[PDB]
RNA sequence: GAAACUGCGAAUGGCUCAUUAAAUCAGUUAUAGUUUGUUUGAUGGUUACUCGGAUAACCGUAGUAAUUCUAGAGCUAAUACGUGCACCCCGAAAGGGAUGCAUUUAUUAGAUAGCGAUGAUUCAUGAUAACUCGACGGAUCGCACGGCCGCCGGCGACGCAUCAUUCAAAUUUCUGCCCUAUCAACUUUCGAUGGUAGGAUAGUGGCCUACCAUGGUGGUGACGGGUGACGGAGAAUUAGGGUUCGAUUCCGGAGAGGGAGCCUGAGAAACGGCUA
C-alpha cells in the first residue's frame, strides 16, 4: 500500500467482536484512540450489537451526535471510539454506568457500575522517566500522561484514577502476592494469585498465576493487569470473577439448568 | 601507535585534552577510556578495558548495542580485517522420511581486537545493527579449539 | 489584427479592428509592457500612449512575458500562471503548454492595450462616461482611509453612504452592504482577555 | 534519482538479483551538497520526508568553533581547508565537509584569553585575573600558530545536512598528527 | 444561500497475477537504526481597542476549428498570502550582555551501594559557552449573557509547537521453496567481501565517493538454466504415511500498454496526477 488502510474487512475483525460473517463485506475500522485496535470495542459495538439500543449503523450516529454517551467522564462522538479495558461507559439519559472487563472466555463485558464506583478507573503504568525540564512523567497502557506522579510509582504497577480530579489517588504496587487479571492472550479474563516472576535477561518475563480452585496458568508480563493489593481487587468482577469453568463442567451446569429451569 | 589511518581516530564523547586529571573518574570521562558491559551475563575482556585500540563497531568500547538473537558456531574464516565468517551447524528434519540431514549457514560477523580467533575455533556471536553490507552480529566471546 | 483597447481610469473598454499594415508597423517588433503611441494608429489617436499587456495568435495562444522570440514555444507551466489557469487539476501539477513570445508580430491575432495617457479628443466610448466600481471596501482598515476617518471615528456610519438599494423583481424593496472585517467590537475584546486568562 | 536500494546490488554469493518492483521514493538520495568556503553565503532549504526541513548550505564563510580546553565557544571566519582525509581533491576544491581541517581566525579567542587572563598572545577585577593566572597553562604548539592568527580547526557539523560549519580547535595529540601530516 | 476562495480527501477501496526461486512469503525477531496527517493524554516563558498588499466569484473587451484551451481591464473578502505588539558572563556591587521553544557544535554532570530507567547505552534529563539570517510562541470563529464600577468573566469551534500514545510504514534476525550437473566453479577494472574517513537518506548499510586490504559463495549443489512459478491461510483425495493443486473474495507482495523521471503531500516514485 501507499499508505493507512481505511477499511477492516469483517472476516480480518478481532473474534471477539463476535460479528456475523454474513453480515456484510466490512466490519467497523476502530478509530486512532488511548486502546489499540485488536484490544477495544468500537462504541458501535457496544451500542448496536451489545445494549441493541441502535438497530443500524446509521442510528449509533444519531446516539452519539446527541451527546448522550460519555467515555472515561467526556463525550465522545466518534463510532468507532476504541473503548477498552477499564474504561467507564456513562449513558446518562438511561442511568446506566458500565466498566468494560473480559469475561472468562476472553470477551469484553458489559459490568454494569454502581453511580459511586463510576466516578474512578484503573489504569498499569507503562514507564516513568523525566520529561522536559527534569520534571518527571509515567504514561499509562490506555494513553494518558500524568506529570509528577508518586516517586514510588514504578512501570508496570497499576493507578487508581479519579475521572472527576484526573489524579492518581492511589497505586500498586506490582508484587507477587497480589491479585491480577489476564488482559491477553490464551488466558485472557482469567483471575488469580500472582505466584511467581520469572525474568529472562533480553527476553519476555514469565508469570506464573494460581487461581482460586488451585489452577495454575502461566502468561507474559505484557497481558498481567494488578487489579488489587493482597487477594481483593479494587473493582467489581463478573459472576464468574475470572473463575475459568472446563467444558466438562461448564456442560454439567447447563444439564443442571434445563432440569431446574 | 593504532593511528594507522589518514584521520585521527578516537572514542567519541572523550575529551583528551582536559586540564583537569582523569584520575578517579568513570570511563568515558577525564580523558579515561570508554568501554561498557553488554548485559545478558557477558564478561568485558580485559583487552577492552586496558587496550588502546579504536574501534566504533566494538561491542564492548563502540557505538554498538547487542539486542536481538545471540548464536553460536565456530569460525569458518578470519582473514578479513576485524571480521570473520561463523559457520553454524543444524540438522533439518526431512518429514517425509522422518530423517535429518546436515545443513549449514555462513554468518558473518564483526570481531574486535580484543578478540583472538583461529579457524577451529567456537565463538558465540550477539545480534546488532547493520554494520555492513552482510554483517549483522559481534563476536561476544572465543573458546580455542581444543579447550 | 483587432485591439483590445482599455482605459483603467474610467472602467471602459473598447476593440478595435485595424487592417492597415502601415498603421500596424507601429506595434510590430514591439514587447510587453512596452508604450506605443498612438499618432500613427488613427487621427482621433492623437496623443495618446498605449501600453501593451498581451495578445493572442491566430491559432489562439497567449503571449507570456519573458519568452524573447516571435515565434511558438512550448514550456512546462505551473497552475494560477498566466498562459495556465489549471482549473480542477491537482495541486502541484504541472502541464506542457504552446505559448506565443512576448515579441509583437504580425502572426498575432489580437492585441490587449492600456491607455496610460489621453491626448487631445477623448475617445467615444472610453472617456465619456465613468463606469461606478461595483463594490466597496470592506476591511475596516480601508474604509477609514477612504472617508479619512480617525481612531474615534466610528467607521460603521459610513458603509452607510455606499449602501446598495434596488427592488426585486418578485419584491419591492430591498438593501445590502458589506460586512466589516477586522472590526473591533466588545467581543473581539472578550477573546483577547480569554486567550490572556487561560495562559495565567 | 538517486536510490539507496539493495536491489541493484549482487548477492553475498555474487549472484545478480532480478528486479522485481520499481523504485520507491521512501528510499531515494539527493545530491551532495558540495559546500565550499566563500564570503557568498547561501543555504537552500529542503523538504524532506515527514514534512521537516534540511539545511544544504553552499557557500559558508564563518563557523562557530569550540575551544575545548578553555571551555569558550565563539564565532569565527573559515579562511582554508588544510586537511581532508576522504580524498585530497577536497582540499585543493576548498570544500566544506565533516571531519576537514580547516584554518580559523584566531582573533575571537585572542580577545577572550586577554579578558579572561589579562595576557597577550579597575581593583576587583585585577583580583581575580591574577586568580585564575595560577593555574593557566596554553600548549606550545597551540601558542605558536596564535602569532600568525589562524589555529588549526576540525569541522564537526555536516554543513550539508544543518547547513552549519561548526567544529573545535585542535589541541593535544590530535593537533600533533594532523600538524604532521602538513610537514612537507 | 448558488457561485467562488480557503481547508480536507482523492496514497483507502476495487482490479489483476506480468515480472519475481532465500526473492516474494510464512512463523519468529530487532529498531539502543528511523519517519508517522489524524485520535487520545499531557505540556507551551517574567496599530495592539487589531497591520499591509493582492486575487476569485462577480463585472465586460476578447482570441481560437477546438478542450474544466487561453489573454487584457474594472471591483471586493479571509483561519488565503505577507508582516507585526506578542541561573551564567562582563563589570565603574550600580550598569550592561545573554536570558521562551527549536536548531548546530563543544565542555560538563548523569554518584555510591539531592541523584530516575534498561539484560545492556557517555541513555532519559540537567547545567554551561556560543550558533541559526528559525513557515514556532493565536492580528481566527460560534453561542450565551452575567458579575463588578470602563473593569472582569462562561461554555465551545478551528489552528501552531513539543513529548508520550494510537493508526502505520521502512529496514531487519533465525529457519523453511518445485525441476535441472547434457549448469562446476562463480563474484571482483565499472563494488565483488571487509576496513577507515566522508557524502546521501527519515534513519542502519558499498546505499554512494576517496583510499586501503584480498576477500565472499560453492557436491550440506554456489553460479546458471526451466517453470503453461505471485507466496501463504488453504483445496482435492486420503486406514496410516502420502500424491496433486493453490489465477480468484482473508493476509502479504507486485503492476496499471512498455521503460524512466517527477511534483504535490503526513503518506505516492501515484498513473480514473504530471513530464519524456
Ligand atoms: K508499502
Ligand atoms: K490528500
Ligand atoms: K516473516
Ligand atoms: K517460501
Ligand atoms: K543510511
Ligand atoms: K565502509
Ligand atoms: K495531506
Ligand atoms: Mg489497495
Ligand atoms: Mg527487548
Ligand atoms: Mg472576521
Ligand atoms: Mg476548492
Ligand atoms: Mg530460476
Ligand atoms: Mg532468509
Ligand atoms: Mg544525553
Ligand atoms: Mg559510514
Ligand atoms: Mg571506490
Ligand atoms: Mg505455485
Ligand atoms: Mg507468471
Ligand atoms: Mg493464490
Ligand atoms: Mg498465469
Ligand atoms: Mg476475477
Ligand atoms: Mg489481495
Ligand atoms: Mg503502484
Ligand atoms: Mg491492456
Ligand atoms: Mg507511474
Ligand atoms: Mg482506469
Ligand atoms: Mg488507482
Amino acid at each position: 500500500a501507499r499508505g493507512l488502510k481505511k477499511h477492516l474487512k469483517r472476516l480480518n475483525a478481532p473474534k471477539h467482536w463476535m460479528l456475523d460473517k454474513l453480515g456484510g463485506a466490512f466490519a467497523p475500522k476502530p478509530s486512532s484512540g488511548p486502546h489499540k485496535s485488536r484490544e477495544c470495542l468500537p462504541l458501535v459495538i457496544i451500542l448496536r450489537n451489545r445494549l441493541k439500543y441502535a438497530l443500524t449503523y446509521r442510528e449509533v450516529i444519531s446516539i452519539l451526535m446527541q451527546r448522550q454517551v460519555m467515555v472515561d467522564g467526556k463525550v465522545r462522538t466518534d463510532k468507532t471510539y476504541p473503548a477498552g479495558f477499564m474504561d467507564v461507559v456513562t449513558i446518562p439519559k438511561t442511568n446506566e454506568s458500565f466498566r468494560l472487563l473480559y469475561d472468562t472466555k476472553g470477551r469484553f463485558r458489559l459490568h454494569s457500575l454502581r453511580d459511586e464506583e463510576a466516578k474512578f478507573k484503573l489504569c498499569k503504568v507503562r514507564s516513568v522517566q523525566f520529561g522536559q525540564k527534569g520534571i518527571p512523567y509515567l504514561n499509562t497502557y490506555d494513553g494518558r500522561t500524568i506529570r509528577y506522579p508518586d516517586p514510588l510509582i514504578k512501570a508496570n504497577d497499576t493507578i487508581k484514577l479519579d475521572l472527576d480530579s484526573n489524579k492518581i489517588v492511589d497505586f500498586i504496587k506490582f508484587d507477587v502476592g497480589n491479585v491480577v487479571m489476564v488482559t491477553g492472550g490464551r488466558n485472557r479474563g482469567r483471575v488469580g494469585i500472582l505466584k511467581n516472576r520469572e525474568k529472562h535477561k533480553g527476553s519476555f518475563e514469565t508469570v506464573h498465576i494460581q487461581d482460586s480452585q488451585g489452577h495454575e496458568f502461566a502468561t507474559r508480563l505484557g497481558n498481567v493487569f494488578t487489579l488489587g493489593k493482597g487477594s481483593k481487587p479494587w473493582v467489581s468482577l463478573p459472576k464468574g470473577k475470572g473463575i475459568k469453568l472446563s467444558i466438562i463442567e461448564e456442560a454439567r451446569k447447563r444439564m443442571a439448568a434445563q432440569s431446574a429451569t | 601507535a593504532e593511528q594507522t589511518e589518514k584521520a585521527f581516530l578516537k572514542q567519541p564523547g572523550v575529551f583528551l585534552s582536559s586540564k583537569k586529571t582523569g584520575k578517579g573518574k568513570r570511563p568515558g570521562k577525564g580523558g579515561n577510556r570508554y568501554f561498557k558491559s553488554i548485559g545478558l551475563g557477558f564478561k568485558t575482556p580485559r583487552e577492552a578495558t586496558e587496550g588502546t585500540y579504536i574501534d566504533k563497531k566494538c561491542p564492548f568500547t563502540g557505538n554498538v548495542s547487542i539486542r536481538g538473537r545471540i548464536l553460536a558456531g565456530t569460525c569458518h574464516s578470519a582473514k578479513m580485517n576485524r571480521t570473520i565468517i561463523v559457520r553454524r551447524n543444524y540438522l533439518h528434519y526431512v518429514k517425509k522420511y522422518q530423517r535429518y540431514e546436515k545443513r549449514h549457514s555462513n554468518i558473518p560477523a564483526h570481531i574486535s581486537p580484543c578478540f583472538r580467533v583461529k579457524e577451529g575455533d567456537h565463538v558465540t556471536i550477539g545480534q546488532c545493527r547493520p554494520l555492513s553490507k552482510t554483517v549483522r552480529f559481534n563476536v561476544l566471546k572465543v573458546i580455542p579449539a581444543g579447550s | 489584427m483587432k485591439f483590445n483597447i482599455a482605459n483603467p481610469t474610467t472602467g471602459c473598454q473598447k476593440k478595435l479592428e485595424i487592417d492597415d499594415d502601415q498603421k500596424l508597423r507601429a506595434f510590430f517588433d514591439k514587447r510587453i509592457s512596452q508604450e506605443v503611441s498612438g499618432d500613427s494608429l488613427g487621427e482621433e489617436f492623437k496623443g495618446y500612449v498605449f501600453k501593451i499587456m498581451g495578445g493572442c495568435d491566430k491559432q489562439g495562444f497567449p503571449m507570456k512575458q519573458g519568452v524573447l522570440t516571435p515565434g511558438r514555444v512550448r514550456l512546462l507551466l505551473y497552475r494560477g500562471t498566466p498562459c495556465f489557469r489549471g482549473y480542477g487539476r491537482r495541486n502541484g501539477e504541472r502541464r506542457r503548454k504552446s505559448v506565443r513570445g512576448c515579441i509583437v508580430s504580425p502572426d498575432l491575432s489580437v492585441l490587449n492595450l492600456v491607455i496610460v495617457k489621453k491626448g487631445e479628443n477623448d475617445l467615444p466610448g472610453l472617456t465619456d462616461t465613468e463606469k461606478p466600481r461595483m463594490r466597496g471596501p470592506k476591511r475596516a482598515s480601508k474604509i477609514r482611509k477612504l472617508f479619512n476617518l480617525s481612531k474615534e471615528d466610528d467607521v460603521r456610519k459610513y458603509v452607510n453612504t455606499y449602501r446598495r438599494n434596488f427592488t426585486t423583481k418578485t419584491g419591492k424593496n430591498a438593501s445590502k452592504a458589506p460586512k466589516i472585517q477586522r472590526l473591533v467590537t466588545p467581543l473581539t475584546l472578550q477573546r483577547k482577555r480569554a486567550r490572556i486568562a487561560d495562559k495565567k | 534519482g538517486i536510490s539507496r536500494d539493495s536491489m541493484h546490488k549482487r548477492r553475498a554469493t555474487g549472484g545478480k538479483k532480478k528486479s522485481w518492483r520499481k523504485k520507491r521514493k521512501y528510499e531515494l538520495g539527493r545530491q551532495p551538497a558540495n559546500t565550499k568556503i566563500s564570503s557568498n553565503k547561501t543555504v537552500r532549504r529542503i523538504r524532506v520526508r515527514g514534512g521537516n526541513v534540511k539545511w544544504r548550505a553552499l557557500r559558508l564563510d564563518t563557523g562557530n568553533f569550540s575551544w575545548g580546553s578553555e571551555a569558550v565557544t565563539r564565532k569565527t571566519r573559515i579562511l582554508d581547508v588544510v586537511y581532508n582525509a576522504s580524498n585530497n581533491e577536497l582540499v585543493r576544491t576548498q570544500t566544506l565537509v565533516k571531519s576537514a581541517i580547516v584554518q580559523v581566525d584566531a582573533a575571537p579567542f585572542k580577545q577572550w584569553y586577554l579578558q579572561h587572563y589579562g595576557i597577550d598572545i579597575s581593583n576587583h577585577v585585577v583580583r581575580k585575573i591574577e586568580n585564575r593566572q595560577a593555574d593557566r597553562k596554553l600548549d606550545s604548539h597551540l601558542e605558536e600558530q596564535f602569532a600568525s592568527g589562524r589555529l588549526l580547526a576540525c569541522i564537526s557539523s555536516r554543513p550539508g545536512q544543518c547547513g552549519r560549519a561548526d567544529g573545535y580547535i585542535l589541541e593535544g595529540k590530535e593537533l600533533e598528527f594532523y600538524m604532521k601530516k602538513l610537514q612537507k
